[PDB]
């Protein structure tokens, strides 16, 4: 559960170091802990939420130019400054240009032009900082046993119904004890500040999308960048390099917009995780954690029962999984109190002997409903073998 | 959205006056205010930007001041070329709203209107419409009110008033006031009157005719 | 030297109003204009610089605009903390002259003064001087005129008027008007009158006494 | 005349070709042209006026600072920009500074300060350009003969009295012919655009003084420089470097004015000519010219006269000059029409043979006043020689 | 405290020499003394005040000239002295100049001019002497233990609170025993006359600013210098060299002011400490001292308490500092008499062994207020580790 089809599988054999088993979790995969002292517990990471981000720099995806004007003082002369050079907010470039004679003034020699243009950004891209504090995690975990195989993926009983607890982990609390009612509680300790390798990742937003960026990328990029701390009106740095003021060879110095770059930043970003967000907070998905799982208190709830009478049927037939495990659904029509279900992977029948690991721990169908389902899974040996259920002459 | 209020739509000034034009923002806009002047047939021209900075080429007679919600354009030593419409505009947030405008006109000595009344022409009375025209010419100041009466009863519907711009030489105003009614109604009454209220007389100037008299 | 004219020395405003303060330069000053506000006992504080730029920390309610000769400070959504004296200043050339100031005060409902008249005290009449005092208390608006009479004849010399600042709680004004004359002249007349002209009455409030009556 | 005491002397004696003698003139000195058959002409340069100058760049001798303010965004942000960064006209420097905890915010590693100050210049220094056009010269010239030695230096009548003339030379007219009435006219051709080596010299003004500066000096100097073309309000370049914003290991970043530099520019200028000016125009004094003097038409203002009778006296006694010439004043009481004056430098007594050059040309006292003066000068030899004046027994 | 963010850090391991640890202090930094025998004491220098300075020489930043006059005696005749040479206070320079003939007197070889000008200084710069006597110091010191982290930087109390103390050290008293109430008293011995390297530093004032200057600079500089001992009226030495009396080849000898130098002295001073004042005493800031700290009597006030119950909840979340130490705020809701606070940096979870140095000494929250704060800081090992606070199941 929260397992099987996921296809990225890690089995961790353990129950030695007093449940000291340490495990890594990756948003792609999941690790199942099988320990004789315990029912087999399925851990998977889900979403790592980041909250309380702050803005750092920003950029201009799409430049826009407004009012182009110029003046020239003829021959040697402190490039006559337009008024537009005093307001910032205007690009200006002072170049040398021939004004001969009928350009209006003697010494058709080399003069100077000063061209200026108002510069107003369109759209934007605003980095954001992510700090190890106010970092969260979400670990959903579940326990095989035999719950209804249709419940393999659900989030309705996140806080109730057999094995299924939603554990939060955030810095100021490396530990959370997940109480799975009746199985005891799985001691869980994780290092939030270590694994994900943050503080090197600025959180980045183009128009209605998101990313992550290693610093020394987003810190160094050649576009106009707002100072980022004040949203009142942009007072830019840069402001060249998204605007190329260029000339030919006569009397003119022209200016060009460059037609945003929004296609560049995309095609520029490579090897940067995708990301999504709901409001002030945002949810990455790339898992990394180092969790030392304390298996200390886990109480098998399938001990001290009888063996469920004879009346087992397959529903949907068995199947093979990935790394080679097998799953089974069994519907025990046997009307009894919650009861233990015999299952053995047998090599032939010359002598019904246990062959190969049975990893559901102890399947126990809990209902009085007289018709119930339990999904138990097991990994039989390499050669041909039987999966067997029940101990009565009605066994199937 | 931000409202920029110029409460004085019209100001009369003499050459040499200190002219004060006020602009009030409905919320704090900091110093993000521009002032323009505009003359008929032309685009506006920038005078002041970001509340207090005079644009190049603008005479030093123009100064902007203020911050927050209250902004003032001052024209010292006003000259005749400064007669124009003046507008403020804010750039704190979109939309970049303008004030309603203040039109600066020139003062001269008061002058009573010369009032003349014209019955419908015979040619118009073939049409089934009838217009009675009063011209009120060469007056100052511009504020004037015309009341029309037919056989003693005021008529407000069907009155159209048109004003010339302030004259470029004599600084006066002129106005046409035209009462339009049906020909049938026009020929059912005898007395037609236009009365002009203006500060140059304690009682209105009255021009009236009896339709059937000569 | 450049003259900066703020023609409105006093403005009455309500909270929420768009306040427009005008400054007119006697010659073109470009955008070289600052606006300040000043409260009693403090140095002025800069609001707007170079006509249209809002200084840091100033509420966005304040915006400067204009260029050339005409400058405006606009206060949008005026708040009670904006009551103050406002000044423009030009930096086009020395001397860096200020406008004359505009004092912003708050509007409330009109209120008639309560007027009380006081003959000279017996103790003052030992001195050879005699002061007759009228208090005109808790009125709005501030504009008020006091005329003194002695035995029917107006007296203008020797009148001293003093006004409180607008009250911080009730927004009214109060005034003392004191007529000082010699004791010898005071004892040669019987009737003393102070008359207060104020917009709250069509005729002045009259307080009068006869010196020798009780 | 316009000669003698000047002590920088050049004699030019090569009147060969059709009066083609070419001469150089230096505001310090003067060259006298002495040619057999032509009265000796004294040339001297006086003042070279420059007019119609234009302004190029300018600088700020004395900085002044106004309003210092700052803000800081605490570790992990950008440098929070003050409003004062949008107006130009303000210096600003963004530096890194420790804000530890009770500095108000966690992350005790390093934040950022942005300090800004209004920057308004005091006084100024404004270069000006000098072009070869609208360049003038003034050459005063005079002729020895014998005028009254008291008139050696005068200007009251540089166009009437004696044989003085004030010649102008400006580009669009390399030639000026000075008509000295009765001596004919001295053909004079000068190259104005060549000699003085202009176009490399900007004309420079500190407070109420003047200079000249080779370009590649005044073009490169490290001070705030106004663009020079518009006087409305300064929109500076530079700005820094007359203002040092400096900090000390702390929460502070301070700013300093630097106390003008006006003493530097002076002590900096070396090998730069002094200059003075009388308004829009200005008068250098350093002479250079190449003048080819045409001696063609010069009439001997002393031929076809008698010899002035006997009655010569010395007034003030003779004297020695510099390069070795001798001057003499002689007052001929002889009452006669304007008449020629015999003078001979004779080595010996009896048979008076001419010895050594007599360079006044032909001294001719012009007056009817019966008492007159004539200053004639001559260069005798080394050996004890006599200066002799007169022919009659009354000779002295 | 008075530490952490300062970022210039010196840790000085304990001294088994009987509180004989010797420490250097630099106005930039601070050294923290950690000794098992003691609570960890934070020392920092603040301001070194100098008082009772005396004036030595002075100079003239800005020269001003008044009345220029001259006379000349003609050739044979010494330089005729103006009356202005008898008053001092006047520059005078006697030069040789040609007076020829119409310069008024025979002998055209070379005369003499004497030009003189009144010389009156404007502004001034007055050195001052600093002597090792009447030298002070100010050392503020504080002790980590338990204290509102918001109090990390404050002065209101310097004579009260937990234990801060403001220690003065001046020559005639190398020692001061700082009594931090309840912690005993830190024996402190410092050599004032040695460290700062004075007697070589003149204290120097331009207009409204200050510096320090190595002697053999300020003693040798070429400007007019007042004798410094009497303020009645300046009787200068020098008085040339801020005034250049120069003249070309003519009848003139001119004189120039030089336009202060105030920009030079600034641009001249480099590597010179800038010192502010406030009247008669100037506060430098550059630290140097050799202080032998006697740790003898320091009584830990955190011994013989219980362990504060369970109710520990971090605030401001932890942070990293500079050299790698960590700070923590903890608000112990559980209220009792001052109660010792357990803190251990643990390399595990199950059995918590002490790992890495805990340097706050013994954190002890002193309040009855039932809600208190204590800032304890500690340096954990290199690898991942836990910071742990509390002993009860409620530990965080």
């Amino acid at each position: 559960i929260r397992c099987i089809g996921v296809s990225n599988r890690d089995f961790v054999e353990g129950m030695s170091g007093g449940t000291w088993v340490d495990v890594v979790l990756e948003h792609g995969g999941c690790v199942t802990v099988m320990a004789q002292d315990k029912p087999t517990v399925d851990i998977e990471l889900v979403t790592t939420t980041v909250s309380n981000m702050a803005e750092v720099r920003s950029y201009c995806y799409e430049a826009s130019i407004s009012d182009m004007a110029s003046d020239s003082r003829c021959p040697t002369q402190g490039e006559a400054y337009l008024d537009k050079q005093s307001d910032t907010q205007y690009v200006c470039k002072r170049t040398l240009v021939d004004r001969g004679w009928g350009n209006g003034c003697g010494l058709f020699g080399k003069g100077s032009l000063v061209t200026c243009a108002k510069f107003a950004c369109s759209k934007k891209m605003t980095g954001k900082s992510i700090q190890p504090e106010n970092l969260e995690y979400r670990i959903m975990l579940s326990v095989h046993g035999s719950q209804h195989s249709g419940m393999i993926v659900n989030d309705t009983g996140h806080e109730t119904d057999e094995n299924r607890a939603k554990v939060e982990i955030t810095p100021n609390s490396p530990r959370a004890e997940a109480t799975l009612g009746g199985f005891g509680s799985l001691g869980l300790d994780c290092e939030p500040r270590t694994g994900l390798d943050f503080s090197d990742l600025y959180y980045l937003t183009m128009n209605n999308k998101h990313w992550l960026v290693h610093k020394e990328w987003f810190h160094d990029i050649p576009l106009p960048w707002h100072a980022g701390a004040d949203t009142g009106t942009p007072h830019w740095n840069n402001k060249e390099a998204l605007v190329e003021f260029k000339d030919a060879h006569a009397k003119r110095q022209t200016v060009v917009v460059l037609g945003s770059q929004e296609g560049a930043v995309h095609t520029a970003l490579a090897g940067a995780l995708e990301a999504e967000m709901d409001g002030a907070k945002g949810r990455l998905s790339s898992g990394h954690l180092k969790c030392r799982l304390k298996m200390d208190k886990l109480r098998l709830k399938g001990v001290s029962y009888s063996l469920c009478t004879a009346a087992f049927t397959f529903t949907k037939i068995p199947a093979e999984t990935l790394h080679g495990t097998v799953t089974v659904e069994v519907q025990y029509a046997g009307t009894d109190g919650p009861c233990k279900v015999p299952a053995q992977m047998a090599v032939d029948m010359q002598t019904l002997t246990p062959v190969g690991r049975l990893i559901t721990a102890n399947p126990v169908i809990t209902e009085s409903t007289e018709n119930s389902k339990m999904m138990l899974e097991l990994d039989p040996p390499f050669g041909d073998s039987y999966i067997v259920i029940g101990v009565g002459e009605k066994k199937i | 959205d931000i409202v920029m209020t110029q409460s004085q739509k019209f100001m009369s000034t003499s050459v040499g006056d200190r002219v004060s034009i006020t602009c009030k923002a409905s919320q704090n806009v900091g110093t993000a205010v521009a002032w323009y002047q505009q003359k008929p047939g032309q685009s506006p021209k920038l005078l002041i930007y970001s509340a207090s900075n005079r644009y190049t080429g603008v005479p030093d007679r123009f100064t902007g001041s203020g911050s927050g919600t209250d902004f003032t354009l001052t024209i010292s030593n006003m000259q005749s070329e400064d007669l124009a419409d003046y507008f403020c505009q804010q750039f704190s947030s979109y939309p970049y709203t303008f004030g309603g405008g203040t039109k600066l006109e020139i003062k001269r000595a008061d002058a009573a209107p010369t009032v003349s009344i014209f019955p419908p022409s015979s040619e118009q009375l073939t049409s089934g419409g009838a217009s009675v025209v009063c011209f009120l010419n060469n007056f100052y100041p511009k504020d004037i009110n015309v009341k029309w009466k037919i056989d003693g009863s005021e008529r407000q519907n069907g009155v159209l008033n048109s004003w010339t711009d302030q004259d470029s030489k004599d600084s006066t105003y002129s106005m046409s006031s035209t009462l339009t009614l049906t020909k049938d109604e026009y020929e059912r009454h005898n007395s037609y009157t236009c009365e002009a209220t203006h500060k140059t007389s304690t009682s209105p100037i009255v021009k009236s005719f009896n339709r059937n008299e000569c």
